[PDB]
């Protein structure tokens, strides 16, 4: 369950 | 009920816009802003990016069939950009 800082 | 917003953001000095993303076609979950870093470019542009915003376009690209990792790359590519600016069309309710 991916979560990426942008 | 729901409406589209065009959001335009320039990265900070570290290269970041100041938001987190979840979802993608691999994630079986639409692609959505999960976090706004307070006082970041994403929080301080007009109109501003909101947690829970659904991403529709990225620099005019329909991203509905792209993976999480692909979309992150699309986001990063817009620092190496022409206006070095990120343009998101989002949907908000
Ligand atoms: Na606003
Ligand atoms: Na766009």
């Amino acid at each position: 369950s991916k979560e990426t800082e942008c | 009920d729901s409406y589209l917003v065009l959001i335009r953001i320039t990265p900070d000095e570290d290269g970041k816009f100041g938001f987190n993303l979840k979802g993608g076609v691999d994630q079986k979950m639409p692609l959505v802003v999960s976090r706004i870093n307070p006082e970041s470019p994403a929080d301080t542009c007009i109109p501003k990016l909101n947690e829970g915003d659904q991403i529709v376009l990225i620099n005019g690209r329909d991203i509905s069939e792209h993976t999480h990792d692909q979309v992150v790359m699309f986001i990063k590519a817009s620092r190496e950009s022409h206006s070095r600016e990120l343009a998101l069309v989002i949907r908000r309710r």
